[PDB]
RNA sequence: AGCCUACGGGCAGGCGCCGAGGGUAGGGCCCGUGACUGGGGCGAAGUCGUAACAAGGUAGCUGUACCGGAAGGUGCGGCUGGA
RNA sequence: CGCGGGGUGGAGCAGCCUGGUAGCUCGUCGGGCUCAUAACCCGAAGGUCGUCGGUUCAAAUCCGGCCCCCGCAACCA
RNA sequence: AAUGUUCA
RNA sequence: GAGCUAGCCCUGGCCAGGGUGAAGCUGGGGUGAGACCCAGUGGAGGCCCGAACCGGUGGGGGAUGCAAACCCCUCGGAUGA
RNA sequence: GAAUGCCGGCAUGAGUAACGAUAAAGAGGGUGAGAAUCCCUCUCGCCGUAAGCCCAAGGGUUCCUACGCAAUGGUCGUCAGCGUAGGGUUAGGCGGGACCUAAGGUGAAGCCGAAAGGCGUAGCCGAAGGGCAGCCGGUUAAUAUUCCGGCCCUUCCCGCAGGUGCGAUGGGGGGACGCUCUAGGCUAGGGGGACCGGAGCCAUGGACGAGCCCGGCCAGAAGCGCAGGGUGGGAGGUAGGCAAAUCCGCCUCCCAACAAGCUCUGCGUGGUGGGGAAGCCCGUACGGGUGACAACCCCCCGAAGCCAGGGAGCCAAGAAAAGCCUCUAAGCACAACCUGCGGGAACCCGUACCGCAAACCGACACAGGUGGGCGGGUGCAAGAGCACUCAGGCGCGCGGGAGAACCCUCGCCAAGGAACUCUGCAAGUUGGCCCCGUAACUUCGGGAGAAGGGGUGCUCCCUGGGGUGAUGAGCCCCGGGGAGCCGCAGUGAACAGGCUCUGGCGACUGUUUACCAAAAACACAGCUCUCUGCGAACUCGUAAGAGGAGGUAUAGGGAGCGACGCUUGCCCGGUGCCGGAAGGUCAAGGGGAGGGGUGCAAGCCCCGAACCGAAGCCCCGGUGAACGGCGGCCGUAACUAUAACGGUCCUAAGGUAGCGAAAUUCCUUGUCGGGUAAGUUCCGACCUGCACGAAAAGCGUAACGACCGGAGCGCUGUCUCGGCGAGGG
RNA sequence: CGAUGUCGGCUCGUCGCAUCCUGGGGCUGAAGAAGGUCCCAAGGGUUGGGCUGUUCGCCCAUUAAAGCGGCACGCGAGCUG
């Protein structure tokens, strides 16, 4: 239901909103354990490390559950769809029988008033979390631990999802959102099912403000630069690069691979 | 126009401050020259 | 401010609305013409190739899509106006 | 004017560097296949090597001088 | 495994 | 040495006055149900004209100047990067 | 005797330029030795969303008063922001600190580093932010929300009096938050008034009249009244709020669903306190007295301000901690905490003055720059614009003459209107509001203020809506209709688009070379390639560590192209990159065939070939939105001409689509056609592209542009071709 | 080279003659007019536009003529850029 905007003005009749009706009336946040001061910054103790940053929205980064194995074998019940600012995905607020309130990311499907909970028994439904050795294999699953004990994170950005492909021993492979086929433990906690919020790839910036908004800085090309500034800059107007594509630190960026080859988890991959 | 010097008593103190200079070793060589110099103003003035 | 034959009237005259036409400006239809360009019809004996009619020597045709000096070729699907 | 590459049968290319013998394709001529042409098959002719000289016993081949053709360069104020 | 100038 | 300047961080402030009338709502129309069409309502936007404000387009003057970047006329933006 | 030598002094230009905005001065009197320049008075001119008031930064004696003018003041100066001396800045309530946290800094624990030192959760510091109890008048020459007067508050400490289990830096709530648009009632502010209060006035032709002119408020506890913000109330169970709670959170019933009720603001009213014009008389450098027993009332407009944490829409999703309330634990319930009343205690710093400027920043009394609040009245639709003008403040610290050239700024002009010139550069036309009326084209929004027009003042009469008013008079907004008057001219002055046609480039709003370039350059949404499995890739750092990111392939880094429509072809021979457990080579190392130097000797000391030896290079493949490149010579068609066609050489392949004398074309003002009287420019085509061409993108495209080129119309001193006048020199 | 500002335009001229015109003259294949060529002569005059930065040049309408050249390719302490 990706919402579209006329052509009263340049740069809207490309300009793209999500829609925002799954979010249900929950606007405001909530605390106790909730949004803390988020501190925005570009640069580390000095100079700037990743460069055009800045500027951007005030945010609050809402504190979410990735480690659901403190309340294994506790029901919940889906209260609320809440936005958040930090990602690309929507949260969902929880209210657990047993009092506490935490945030999870709130996958795809998962509807107000639901019940869900997490652990061995965890029933296979959207929203439950499960060690990967006990999901049948094939299912969509999200929000995955790599190694256990160490929260979630891998494939839990907007409409991301991995899948269950076999079991080896200990160790389990799964297809990620990339293709490449990891190896792994079984017991990592993964959220089944896909995360949601699939039309984020749809939308559309429309202007240069919008990108200001998010925090994003005006990315200057390597050949509007000087040689003192980029491999790529000087010359005379519009020199076709000279050289082989290359990075303004002399690294090329056109197919070289930059992974440690010698890396121990490289006999836990499989496949790119 | 708008010209380079534009004063401020806490950014003047706080740069060119006493304990600013105790600090750094550079501002303590710097008061160990002004008083082998004989200075009368170790310090800017800030009142 | 005039003239009158019956004058709380008329005439001449003055002002106003409309008003043919002229001017200004901008649209709509049609007609002629225009360097150049597109394909078309016709034109006894010009050049290149063989597409089709006999399984025309790759069955032919067709809608579409791409490519090719050119007929045309190929892909997808359809037809018997073929076996 | 300057720098470097080429002038070879009728057409297009080698052969030059390390001197002795000029080869490839097309084309032309004669004869085959066809009813006739093309295609194809069998034989053969065809070259003052741009010219003027000199080095050698000897020059397409090595060295000079001119006649053409091809490309590059001709900037600074 | 191509082709057969024009009219009768 | 970032009391000028460039960028970023935290915290505050400012932007007179006019227009254009997007979405959405309500009613009516339409259909088997819709799409959709009319009004009325609604006030969106790196929207429009134009002050404060931020600049510095073209001309003139200034040239041991008012000024080691100025003054006059004109000009761009002016709820947004 | 020279070095554009150094230091100092004095010459020249020279009594020349200038005397710092063209807002403006004139006169009488006084002081004084000396007044254009100091003081007073009268007339005149200027500012007035300021050139007027109030804070903040900065400045530090500049403020007041007395006595002075050698120097500072662009002249004088009796004057001063200058010298000498004296005086002057009063706080529990204003601001900051004995309160809080943010960026950040520091930093016990801890980590890192040759040393210096770097990082770092807790805590600490860290302020126009949070929190927090004062309003109105009088006084000095100089201080006031500080002293005084009135009224009203806040902390503590000690007591009594009544209640409750009190009780923590601990748990919970709360504090607490965006942008835009708005509702109801208020208040600040302002307008009017036949009502009220006033010293006075009849001028010059008329006016004793609802005549003229001035003024008709401020604060104010409880108690009221009017708006408005917050807030559901009980009974059970509970595993969570890192110990425990009656508190919070999560379930389950019963009543509210409402501001009904509790508190909490704001505003009127209020015991009472204060102030009170214009004019005249005075002596000031200025204020005093009277005016006064002042009166202190009624309407209308009305905020951007208050009730505030109000409401609604939206996406980009909008600080923390302390104060505050509540809950319980240690310990203690002789303690303690809440309320009322008494008595008592309440510190440290600033307070003068300038403060859009002569006191700050610019070496200067510099036309420059400098944050926040108030910033009135009338009219022009509106308004912080414009013109004039309250309050208030200035006439800019050299003047007096004259009426040349010439210069700056400004006004007007016969006839012609771009003939000027590189170009209509400049200047001129137009110009606001209301109503008609608007084309090709298009992304359906636009282009559109297209273009081109008409009305605009004043008077009289008739008539329709609202708002405050009781369904009414008035008062304030909006209209409509008909008669008439004047002038050359009615947004009668000031503020206020010239317009169209057509190309190049760039999609667009934006950004940059402060101090010569604002663009076709950069950026931009969007497309593509590539890397990156999370201790990610990349980046800063010797490291620790941090950013990326408290992000996780719809995410993040790099690169190119730059909306959008249609597209983006061939070559992997070379370079780069990617994939290849084969093979060649490949250093340290292993390894010892074999040899050497010394010893009488065991020995010790050297070299040292086979062979095993990674990366890398060679080798084998892929990869162009990777770096790059994408032919030559001949002949041919039944008029010529050209070549659909063929031959041959070479290459890795031999530029297709779409454009083309173009931001690209040397020859070149190529050749035709158009605009013109005439056109090296411009526009449309031809194609012979010296030397376009497909993401250093190609061909187009509505809209957009202080970009660049051409044309036309309207208009004009640009010009023919000058002339006159104004002010500053 | 411890500086001689270099194109073109505007303003201001001035000079040379081997003269565009006007004045005088001689031949002519000069009947006359109108011409051709040559000699003497500069006193004076030698237009306005389109294109281009132009000098130059090509056109438009004329003219008696629409001359050539020097003066730092005259002239920027005169201007334009
Ligand atoms: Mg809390
Ligand atoms: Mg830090
Ligand atoms: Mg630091
Ligand atoms: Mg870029
Ligand atoms: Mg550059
Ligand atoms: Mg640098
Ligand atoms: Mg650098
Ligand atoms: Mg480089
Ligand atoms: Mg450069
Ligand atoms: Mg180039
Ligand atoms: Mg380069
Ligand atoms: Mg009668
Ligand atoms: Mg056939
Ligand atoms: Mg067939
Ligand atoms: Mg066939
Ligand atoms: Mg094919
Ligand atoms: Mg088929
Ligand atoms: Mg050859
Ligand atoms: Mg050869
Ligand atoms: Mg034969
Ligand atoms: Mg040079
Ligand atoms: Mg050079
Ligand atoms: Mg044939
Ligand atoms: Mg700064
Ligand atoms: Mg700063
Ligand atoms: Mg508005
Ligand atoms: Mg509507
Ligand atoms: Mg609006
Ligand atoms: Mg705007
Ligand atoms: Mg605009
Ligand atoms: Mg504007
Ligand atoms: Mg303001
Ligand atoms: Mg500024
Ligand atoms: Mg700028
Ligand atoms: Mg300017
Ligand atoms: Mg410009
Ligand atoms: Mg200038
Ligand atoms: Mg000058
Ligand atoms: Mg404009
Ligand atoms: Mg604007
Ligand atoms: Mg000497
Ligand atoms: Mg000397
Ligand atoms: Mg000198
Ligand atoms: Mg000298
Ligand atoms: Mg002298
Ligand atoms: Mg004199
Ligand atoms: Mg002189
Ligand atoms: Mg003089
Ligand atoms: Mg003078
Ligand atoms: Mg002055
Ligand atoms: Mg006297
Ligand atoms: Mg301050
Ligand atoms: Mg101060
Ligand atoms: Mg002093
Ligand atoms: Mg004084
Ligand atoms: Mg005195
Ligand atoms: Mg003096
Ligand atoms: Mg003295
Ligand atoms: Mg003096
Ligand atoms: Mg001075
Ligand atoms: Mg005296
Ligand atoms: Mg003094
Ligand atoms: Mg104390
Ligand atoms: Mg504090
Ligand atoms: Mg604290
Ligand atoms: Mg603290
Ligand atoms: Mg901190
Ligand atoms: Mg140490
Ligand atoms: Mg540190
Ligand atoms: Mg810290
Ligand atoms: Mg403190
Ligand atoms: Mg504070
Ligand atoms: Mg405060
Ligand atoms: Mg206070
Ligand atoms: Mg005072
Ligand atoms: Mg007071
Ligand atoms: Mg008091
Ligand atoms: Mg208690
Ligand atoms: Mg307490
Ligand atoms: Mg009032
Ligand atoms: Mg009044
Ligand atoms: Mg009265
Ligand atoms: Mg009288
Ligand atoms: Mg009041
Ligand atoms: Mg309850
Ligand atoms: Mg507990
Ligand atoms: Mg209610
Ligand atoms: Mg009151
Ligand atoms: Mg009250
Ligand atoms: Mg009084
Ligand atoms: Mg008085
Ligand atoms: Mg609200
Ligand atoms: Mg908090
Ligand atoms: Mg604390
Ligand atoms: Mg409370
Ligand atoms: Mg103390
Ligand atoms: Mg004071
Ligand atoms: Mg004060
Ligand atoms: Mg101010
Ligand atoms: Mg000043
Ligand atoms: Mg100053
Ligand atoms: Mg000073
Ligand atoms: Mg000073
Ligand atoms: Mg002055
Ligand atoms: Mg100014
Ligand atoms: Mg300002
Ligand atoms: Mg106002
Ligand atoms: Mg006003
Ligand atoms: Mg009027
Ligand atoms: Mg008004
Ligand atoms: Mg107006
Ligand atoms: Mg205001
Ligand atoms: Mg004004
Ligand atoms: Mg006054
Ligand atoms: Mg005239
Ligand atoms: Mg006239
Ligand atoms: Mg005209
Ligand atoms: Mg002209
Ligand atoms: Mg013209
Ligand atoms: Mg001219
Ligand atoms: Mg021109
Ligand atoms: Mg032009
Ligand atoms: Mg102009
Ligand atoms: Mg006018
Ligand atoms: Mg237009
Ligand atoms: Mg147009
Ligand atoms: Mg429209
Ligand atoms: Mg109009
Ligand atoms: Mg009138
Ligand atoms: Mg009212
Ligand atoms: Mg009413
Ligand atoms: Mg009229
Ligand atoms: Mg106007
Ligand atoms: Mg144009
Ligand atoms: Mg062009
Ligand atoms: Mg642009
Ligand atoms: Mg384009
Ligand atoms: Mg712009
Ligand atoms: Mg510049
Ligand atoms: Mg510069
Ligand atoms: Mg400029
Ligand atoms: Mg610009
Ligand atoms: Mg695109
Ligand atoms: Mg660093
Ligand atoms: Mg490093
Ligand atoms: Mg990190
Ligand atoms: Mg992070
Ligand atoms: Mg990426
Ligand atoms: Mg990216
Ligand atoms: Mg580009
Ligand atoms: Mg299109
Ligand atoms: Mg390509
Ligand atoms: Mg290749
Ligand atoms: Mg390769
Ligand atoms: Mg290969
Ligand atoms: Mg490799
Ligand atoms: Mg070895
Ligand atoms: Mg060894
Ligand atoms: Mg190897
Ligand atoms: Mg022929
Ligand atoms: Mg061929
Ligand atoms: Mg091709
Ligand atoms: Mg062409
Ligand atoms: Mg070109
Ligand atoms: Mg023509
Ligand atoms: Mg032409
Ligand atoms: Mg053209
Ligand atoms: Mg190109
Ligand atoms: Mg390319
Ligand atoms: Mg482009
Ligand atoms: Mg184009
Ligand atoms: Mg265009
Ligand atoms: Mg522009
Ligand atoms: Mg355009
Ligand atoms: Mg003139
Ligand atoms: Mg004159
Ligand atoms: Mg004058
Ligand atoms: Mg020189
Ligand atoms: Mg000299
Ligand atoms: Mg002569
Ligand atoms: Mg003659
Ligand atoms: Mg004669
Ligand atoms: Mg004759
Ligand atoms: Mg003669
Ligand atoms: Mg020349
Ligand atoms: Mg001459
Ligand atoms: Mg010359
Ligand atoms: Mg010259
Ligand atoms: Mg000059
Ligand atoms: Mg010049
Ligand atoms: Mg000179
Ligand atoms: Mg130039
Ligand atoms: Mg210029």
């Amino acid at each position: 239901a990706v919402k579209k905007f006329k052509p009263y003005t340049p740069s809207r009749r490309f300009m793209t909103v999500a829609d925002f009706s799954e979010i249900t009336k929950t606007e405001p946040e909530k605390s106790l354990v909730k949004p803390l001061k988020k501190t925005g910054g570009r640069n580390n103790q000095g100079r700037i490390t990743v460069r055009f940053r800045g500027g951007g929205h005030k945010r609050l980064y809402r504190i979410i559950d990735f480690k659901r194995w403190d309340k294994v074998g506790i029901p919940a019940k889906v209260a609320a769809i809440e936005y958040d600012p930090n990602r690309s995905a929507r949260i969902a607020l929880l209210h657990y029988v047993d009092g506490e309130k935490r945030y999870i990311i709130a996958p795809d499907g998962l509807q107000v008033g639901q019940q869900v909970v997490a652990g061995p028994d965890a029933p296979i439904q959207v929203g439950n979390a499960l060690p990967l050795r006990f999901i049948p294999v094939g299912t969509v699953v999200h929000a995955v631990e790599l190694e256990p004990k160490k929260g979630a994170k891998l494939a839990r950005a907007a409409g991301t999802s991995a899948q269950i492909q076999g079991r080896e021993g200990d160790y389990v492979i799964l297809r990620l959102p990339s293709g490449e086929l990891r190896k792994v433990h079984g017991e990592c906690y993964a959220t089944v099912g896909a995360v949601g919020n699939a039309d984020h790839k749809n939308i559309v910036l429309g202007k240069a403000g919008r990108s200001r908004w998010l925090g994003r800085r005006p990315h200057v090309r390597g050949a509007a630069m000087n040689p003192v500034d980029h491999p790529h800059g000087g010359g005379e107007g519009r020199a076709p690069r000279g050289r082989p594509p290359a990075s303004p630190w002399g690294w090329q960026t056109k197919g070289l691979k930059t992974r440690k080859r010698r890396k121990p988890s490289s006999r836990f991959i499989i496949a790119r | 126009m708008k010209r380079t010097w534009q004063p401020n008593r806490r950014k003047r103190a706080k740069t060119h401050g006493f304990r600013a200079r105790m600090r750094t070793p550079g501002g303590r060589k710097v008061l160990k020259r002004r008083r082998q110099k004989g200075r009368w103003r170790l310090t800017p003035a800030v009142r």
